[PDB]
C-alpha cells in the first residue's frame, strides 16, 4: 500500500487507511515541513503508531539530511514494547517490499 | 470517596445484587492486591461470568492498563474526576498558572478534570474496531464547558438526544447500541 | 463392597417395570440372575463451597452440645472501611477460585437420484397427434354428452358400500395388559440377545457371549409357549400370533448364523 | 462440498434467571421455548433420517429432558411442558456438555455429533475447568455451535472456533429465527469430518392379508390399543405404529424411501438466480413462473432454462420448493 | 375460501391413441369434465376461485389465470377462455420423438408457486384452503422422480391436499405423492362416468371431508431398491454423503467415491 502523500510517496503496511489517517499524515507532514514544533492529537490507541512511524520513515527517506533520527518516547516499557512491534512489523514490510536490506537502525532503551 | 459509596451499597441490597448479577472486584492502593485482582478480572472477562472493576482515575492501574476488545466493554465514570482541594501542592501550582500565563483558576482545574477523563475513558476504543459505550454517570459532564474541553472525537459522535439521558433510559439505549454492534459489517 | 445389593436395594421397588421383568424372568427359573446385571440447603452448600475457612470452622465445631440455630447465628458476626473492600474482593477471588476447580463433493453418476429406486411405433406418434387435432373441432357438449343417467346410477351404486371402489373389535380389555407384560419380557432379553448378533465379532472372547445369548434364547423360548398355553384354552378366538413371529424368526436367524459359521470353519 | 445428511443433534437450553428478564416482548424462556418447537419441527421436516435431544440446564445441574428419538411431537409435548418450568439457578458449561458428550460418545462415528448450546446468562458456575473439556470435544469430533443471548462470551467464542461451530448473538427476535432456521440444515464436512457406511432398513405398510385371516395383531413398541396393521420390522418383527424410527432391539434405523428422499435437495442446491431489476428485453408481461403480470421491476432468470420468475416466485423456489419450477422441464 | 387447481394431464400420445381406438371416452369429454368439475366448486360460492393447468411432453401451460345464453358471466368466461386456450395448445405442438412421456412435475410446481402468489396477495382476514386436484391419464417417467418428490415435499410443508384421480393405469409415484399429503386417491375404472367420481369424492373440501364417507385409501407399498439392477430390497447400505440404497456392502460406493475405511 503505497499512498502518495501531497509531499511525496509514503509506504504503509495495512491494507486501508480512513480519511482521519489522510489528515493525520497530511498534518504532520506539514509540521515536518515547516521544521517547528506543534501538537496533534489521534484517537486512536493503535495506528496512530504506525502511521506516525511509516510517514516519518519516508520523510527520512526523502530527506534525510533534514531529520538526524526519531526519538519515539511511551509512557511505560509493556507500551512501548508494542510500539517496537508495530516498527518491526512496518521494517519487514518496507523490506520485501525494497528486495533487500538498507542502513537503518531502530532499538529501545 | 469509592470507599463510601461502596460502603453505603453493602448496607443497602443493591451491592448483593450487584454480586449476584455479575462478579465485582475492587482495587486499593496496594499494587499487589491491584495486580492480583485486575489477574483475576481478567481471566473473569474471558469467562462468562463477568467482572466489574471499581477504580479510581487517579489510581496508577487507570493509567497503565488498557482496555481493548471484550475488555472494560463499557467504561463507567461515576463523577468528575476532581482533586481534593486541600492539598497545598495544588493551590502552588494552580495560583502561579493563574499569575502566569493567565489561567483561570477554574478554567485550568476542570481542564486537569476533563483530561483525566477522558485519559480513562478512552481506552475502550484501543483498536480493531471494537464497540463499546462510555457512560458518565454525572450531569456535570452535561455542562457545555466539559462538553467543549472533551476531545473532538468523543464530542462529536455525542448528541444532544443522548446528552442527558436518564437512567432507564441510557440503559435502554446501551442495550439497542450493543444489539447494532453485535452483528457483523 | 456390595455395590450390587446396594443397587438392587435402590431399584427393588423405585421403578416397577424393571423389577418386575427382573423378577420374571427367574419366576419360572428361566437362568441365573447375574448375567441380568452382567450384561447391563442451598444457602448452607453454597458457603461450604465459598468460604474454606468456614469448613474448617465446621469440621472443627461439629455440633457438639451446641444447635444449628446457633451456629446459624455464628455466620453474620477506616480499619472497618477497609475490610469491607477487602473482604468483598477476597470472596469474589473465592468465588472465582471454586468455579475453576481443576472437502469438495464431486460424483459421476446423477441421473440415479433422477430415477431413483422406485421400479418402472414412431408412426404412431404421428397418427394420434393428428387424430387428436381433429378431435376437438367441436366444443361445448355438456347438454348430453358429458353424463347420461344410467352411468350415474351405476357409479353410485358401485360407491354403495357393496359397489365396487367402496369396500366399506375391543371386546378383550384385560387380556390386554398381560399382553403388554410379555411383549416387554420378549423386548428386553432380545435386546441382549440382538445387541452383537449383526455384527461378525470375529473373536473367541466376543464370541463366548452370544452362544450364551444363544443358549438363553432356547431357555426363555423354552417358557413362552407354556404361557401360551395358558392363554390360549380361554376361547379360542383373537389369534396372538405375531409373537410366534419373533420367536421363530430369532431361531431361523440362530440357526441360519450357526451354518454360516459352520460352512465359514 | 461434502455434508453430513445423518447428524444426532443437542439443543442445549439454560434454564438460567437471566432468562426471567423479558428483554423480548414475552418472556425471554417462552419465546425461546415456543421458536424452539419450530425450530424442532422444521428440524425433523427438513432431516428426518437425524434425531434430536434436549438437555435443560438450571442450578448447576443439567438433566436430559427428551432422550435421543424420531418422534417430533414428543419433543414438542416435551417443550410445552418446559413452557412452565420455574427458571431459577444458575448453568454449568461443564455439567451440560458432559452430559452431551456421555450421551454422544457412544454413537457412531458416520453420523455428525452436534450441540446448540441456547446461552442466556453469560455466567458459567462449573466444578471443573472447561478448557480441558475443550480438548475431548475435539478429540470426539462433536461440533458445538453457541447461540448467545445479550453476551459475546469469550468461553464460548474460543470454544465455537476450536470445536469447528460458529458463534452468534442475537441482534432480536427476527434475527433469531434466522440463526435457528439457518442452523436447522446440515452443516458442512470438514477435514475431521469422516463418513462411513450404514446399515438401513426399509419396512412396509401391511394390513390384514384377507378378511382378518391370519390377522397380526399388536398393541405397539415404544395405552396403545389393538392396531391390526400397521408398519414392521426386517428383524425386529415387532410391529411399530410410526417411522422413521431406531430399532428397538436392532439397533438399525427403520426409515421409508420417502423420508431419505425429503434430503436429496441438500445435496442438489439450487444455485442463485440473478435478479436484474429492469425488463432485458422480457416482453412477457405475465410471469413464467406464476403466471401472473410482473408489477415490479425485479426479474430472475437461471443459466439454463433462461426462464422469468418475479420476486415471489425466486423467494419460494430457493426457500422451499428447492427446484427450478420451468427449469424441471 | 379454497382455491382450486386442476392439473389435467393432456397427454397427446396417449389421448390420441384413444382417439385412433375410437373408444367412447375422449379427451373432449373429459375436459368437459374437467370444465363441469370447476363450474360447479365456483359455483359452491362467489369466495372460492379456481385455475386449470394443462400438461404435455413440451411443456404446461394455464387454461385459467354476455347472457347469450342466458347464463352467467363469470362462468362463461371461464368456458371460452379454456375452450379456446386448449384448442390452441392442442393444435399447435412441435413433434419431439425423443420425449414422448408426459410431464406432470413442472406442472405441479407451476400450481404450487401459483398457489403462494395467491396466498400472498389473498387478505389475510380470510384464509384459504387451496387445493390441486390431479388428473393424470398416462403412465409416469422414471426420470422425474427426484423433481416430483420435491414438489410433493413442498407441498406437505405448505399444506395443499394433492387429490389424485388417475385412470387407465395406476401411477405408484402419484398414490405415494397424495398419501404423504393426505390427499384422496381415486382410480375410476369407468372414464365415462368419470364426472359423477369428481362431484361426490373430489368436490367436498377438506373442510367437511372429514365429515363424510369416501373410498378407503388405498395400500401404499413404499418400496426401496438398490442403484444397480432396480429391485425390492428391505435392507438399504446408504452412505453419509450419496444417502443413496444401494445392493450390497461394497470398498466404495461408485456415486460418492469417499475414501472408506474398513472395520
Ligand atoms: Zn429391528
Ligand atoms: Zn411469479
Ligand atoms: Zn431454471
Ligand atoms: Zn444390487
Ligand atoms: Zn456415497
Amino acid at each position: 500500500m503505497k499512498l502518495n502523500v501531497d509531499g511525496l510517496l509514503v509506504y504503509f503496511p495495512y491494507d486501508y487507511i480512513y480519511p482521519e489517517q489522510f489528515s493525520y499524515m497530511r498534518e504532520l507532514k506539514r509540521t515536518l515541513d515547516a521544521k517547528g514544533h506543534g501538537v496533534l492529537e489521534m484517537p486512536s490507541g493503535t495506528g496512530k503508531t504506525v502511521s506516525l512511524l511509516a510517514l516519518i520513515m519516508a520523510y527520512q527517506r526523502a530527506y534525510p539530511l533534514e531529520v538526524t533520527k526519531l526519538i519515539y518516547c511511551s509512557r511505560t516499557v509493556p507500551e512501548i514494547e508494542k510500539v517496537i512491534e508495530e516498527l518491526r512489523k512496518l521494517l519487514n514490510f518496507y523490506e520485501k517490499q525494497e528486495g533487500e536490506k538498507l542502513p537503518f537502525l531502530g532499538l529501545a532503551l | 470517596y469509592m470507599e463510601s459509596t461502596v460502603a453505603s451499597w453493602y448496607e443497602q441490597g443493591i451491592l448483593e445484587n450487584i454480586q449476584r448479577n455479575k462478579l465485582l472486584f475492587i482495587e486499593t492502593q496496594d499494587g499487589a492486591e491491584t495486580s492480583v485482582a485486575l489477574e483475576k478480572y481478567q481471566e473473569a472477562c474471558e469467562n462468562g461470568r463477568g467482572a466489574i472493576l471499581l477504580s479510581v482515575a487517579r489510581g496508577k492501574v487507570s493509567e497503565g492498563i488498557d482496555f481493548v476488545h471484550h475488555y472494560g466493554r463499557a467504561v463507567i465514570m461515576f463523577g468528575v474526576p476532581y482533586v481534593y482541594t486541600q492539598s497545598r501542592i495544588l493551590k502552588a501550582r494552580l495560583e502561579y498558572l493563574r499569575d502566569q500565563f493567565q489561567i483561570r483558576e477554574n478554567d485550568f482545574l476542570t481542564f486537569d478534570a476533563m483530561r483525566h477523563a477522558a485519559q480513562c475513558v478512552g481506552r475502550a476504543i484501543r483498536g480493531k474496531t471494537d464497540y463499546g459505550l462510555m457512560v458518565f454517570a454525572d450531569k456535570r459532564f452535561a455542562r457545555g464547558d466539559k462538553r467543549g474541553k472533551l476531545p473532538r472525537w468523543i464530542q462529536e459522535h455525542l448528541t444532544d438526544a443522548n446528552l442527558n439521558l436518564t437512567v432507564d433510559e441510557g440503559v435502554q439505549v446501551a442495550k439497542y447500541f450493543l444489539r447494532q454492534m453485535a452483528q457483523p459489517f | 463392597a456390595n455395590k450390587e445389593l446396594e443397587e438392587k436395594n435402590r431399584m427393588l421397588q423405585e421403578d416397577p417395570v424393571l423389577f418386575q421383568l427382573y423378577k420374571d424372568l427367574v419366576v419360572s427359573q428361566v437362568i441365573s440372575a447375574e448375567e441380568f446385571w452382567a450384561n447391563r440447603s442451598d444457602i448452607i452448600e453454597s458457603i461450604f463451597r465459598t468460604y474454606p475457612a468456614v469448613k474448617m470452622k465446621y469440621a472443627e465445631n461439629v455440633p457438639h452440645n451446641m444447635t444449628e440455630k446457633e451456629f446459624w447465628t455464628r455466620f453474620f458476626q477506616e480499619n472497618s472501611n477497609a475490610a469491607i473492600i477487602k473482604r468483598f474482593n477476597h470472596h469474589s477471588a473465592m468465588v472465582l477460585a471454586a468455579g475453576l476447580r481443576k472437502i469438495a463433493l464431486n460424483l459421476k453418476k446423477s441421473d440415479r437420484y433422477y430415477h431413483g429406486p422406485t421400479p418402472i411405433t414412431s408412426q404412431d406418434i404421428i397418427n394420434s397427434f393428428q387424430s387428436i387435432r381433429q378431435e376437438m373441432e367441436a366444443y361445448t357438449p355438456k347438454l348430453t354428452q358429458v353424463l347420461s343417467s344410467s352411468a350415474a346410477s351405476s357409479t353410485i351404486t358401485a360407491l354403495s358400500p357393496g359397489g365396487a371402489l367402496m369396500q366399506g373389535q375391543m371386546v378383550p380389555n384385560d387380556i390386554q395388559s398381560e399382553l403388554k407384560h410379555l411383549y416387554v419380557a420378549v423386548g428386553e432379553l432380545l435386546r441382549h440377545f440382538w445387541s452383537c448378533f449383526p455384527v461378525n465379532t470375529p473373536f473367541l472372547e466376543e464370541k463366548v457371549v452370544k452362544m450364551k445369548s444363544n443358549l438363553e434364547r432356547f431357555q426363555v423360548t423354552k417358557l413362552c409357549p407354556f404361557q401360551e398355553k395358558i392363554r390360549r384354552q380361554y376361547l379360542s378366538t383373537n389369534l396372538v400370533s405375531h409373537i410366534e413371529e419373533m420367536l421363530q424368526t430369532a431361531y431361523n436367524k440362530l440357526h441360519t448364523w450357526q451354518s454360516r459359521r459352520l460352512m465359514k470353519k | 462440498v461434502r455434508l453430513g445428511m445423518m447428524r444426532h443433534l443437542y439443543v442445549v437450553v439454560d434454564g438460567s434467571r437471566t432468562m426471567e428478564d423479558q428483554d423480548l416482548k414475552p418472556n425471554r424462556l417462552t419465546c425461546t421455548l415456543k421458536l424452539l418447537e419450530y425450530f424442532v419441527e422444521e428440524y425433523f421436516d427438513q432431516n428426518p433420517i437425524s434425531q434430536i435431544g434436549i438437555i435443560v440446564t438450571k442450578s448447576k445441574r443439567a438433566e436430559k429432558l427428551t432422550e435421543l428419538s424420531g418422534n417430533p411431537r414428543k419433543h414438542i409435548t416435551s417443550l410445552k411442558k418446559a413452557v412452565d418450568m420455574t427458571c431459577h439457578g444458575e448453568p454449568s458449561l461443564y455439567n451440560s456438555l458432559s452430559i452431551a458428550m456421555q450421551t454422544l460418545k457412544h454413537m457412531p462415528g458416520h453420523t455428525s455429533r452436534e450441540v446448540l448450546i441456547i446461552f442466556s446468562s453469560l455466567t458459567t458456575c462449573d466444578p471443573s475447568n472447561i478448557y480441558d473439556l475443550i480438548k475431548t470435544l475435539k478429540a470426539a469430533k462433536i461440533r458445538v455451535s453457541v447461540i448467545g443471548l445479550s453476551a459475546e462470551v469469550r468461553v464460548c467464542t474460543v470454544l465455537a472456533r476450536e470445536t469447528g461451530g460458529t458463534y452468534h448473538v442475537i441482534l432480536d427476535e427476527s434475527h433469531y429465527k434466522e440463526l435457528l432456521t439457518h442452523h436447522v440444515s446440515p452443516p458442512p464436512a470438514s477435514s475431521s469430518s469422516e463418513c462411513s457406511l450404514i446399515r438401513m432398513g426399509f419396512p412396509q405398510h401391511t394390513i390384514a392379508s384377507l378378511s382378518d385371516q391370519d390377522a397380526k395383531p399388536s398393541f405397539s413398541m415404544a395405552e396403545p390399543g389393538l392396531t391390526l396393521g400397521g408398519y414392521f420390522c426386517p428383524q425386529c418383527r415387532a410391529k411399530y405404529c410410526e417411522l422413521p424410527v431406531e430399532c428397538k432391539i436392532c439397533g438399525l434405523t427403520l426409515v421409508s424411501a420417502p423420508h431419505l428422499a425429503r434430503s436429496y435437495h441438500h445435496l442438489f442446491p439450487l444455485d442463485a438466480f440473478q435478479e436484474i431489476p429492469l425488463e432485458e428485453y422480457n416482453g412477457e408481461r405475465f410471469c413464467y413462473g406464476c403466471q401472473g403480470e410482473l408489477k415490479d421491476q425485479h426479474v430472475y432468470v437461471c443459466a439454463v432454462c433462461q426462464n422469468v420468475f418475479c420476486v415471489d416466485c425466486d423467494v419460494f423456489v430457493h426457500d422451499s420448493l428447492h427446484c427450478c419450477p420451468g427449469c424441471i422441464h | 375460501l379454497n382455491l382450486l387447481v386442476i392439473v389435467v394431464d393432456a397427454n397427446p400420445i396417449w389421448w390420441g391413441k384413444q382417439a385412433l381406438k375410437e373408444s367412447q371416452f375422449t379427451l373432449s369429454k373429459c375436459i368437459d369434465a374437467v370444465m363441469v368439475l370447476g363450474n360447479s366448486h365456483l359455483f359452491m360460492n362467489r369466495s372460492n376461485k379456481l385455475a386449470v393447468i394443462a400438461s404435455h411432453i413440451q411443456e404446461s401451460r394455464f387454461l385459467y389465470p354476455g347472457s347469450k345464453d342466458g347464463k352467467y358471466e363469470l362462468l362463461t368466461s371461464a368456458n371460452e377462455v379454456i375452450v379456446e386456450e386448449i384448442k390452441d395448445l392442442m393444435t399447435k405442438s412441435d413433434i419431439k420423438g425423443q420425449h414422448t412421456e408426459t410431464l406432470l412435475a413442472g406442472s405441479l410446481a407451476k400450481a404450487l408457486c401459483y398457489i403462494h402468489r395467491m396466498n400472498k396477495e389473498v387478505k389475510d382476514n380470510q384464509e384459504m384452503k387451496s387445493r390441486i386436484l390431479v388428473i393424470k391419464a398416462a403412465e409416469d417417467s422414471a426420470l422425474q422422480y427426484m423433481n416430483f418428490m420435491n414438489v410433493i415435499f413442498a407441498a406437505q410443508k405448505q399444506n395443499i391436499l394433492i387429490d389424485a384421480c388417475v385412470l387407465d393405469s395406476d401411477s405408484g409415484l402419484l398414490q405415494q405423492a397424495c398419501d404423504i399429503t393426505g390427499g384422496l386417491y381415486l382410480k375410476v375404472p369407468q372414464m365415462p362416468s368419470l364426472l359423477q367420481y369428481l362431484l361426490w369424492v373430489f368436490l367436498p373440501d377438506q373442510d367437511q371431508r372429514s365429515q363424510l364417507i369416501l373410498p378407503p385409501p388405498v395400500h401404499v407399498d413404499y418400496r426401496a431398491a438398490c442403484f444397480c439392477h432396480r429391485n425390492l430390497i428391505e435392507i438399504g447400505y446408504v452412505c453419509s454423503v450419496c444417502l443413496s440404497i444401494f445392493c450390497n456392502f461394497s470398498p466404495i460406493c461408485t456415486t460418492c467415491e469417499t475414501a472408506f475405511k474398513i472395520s
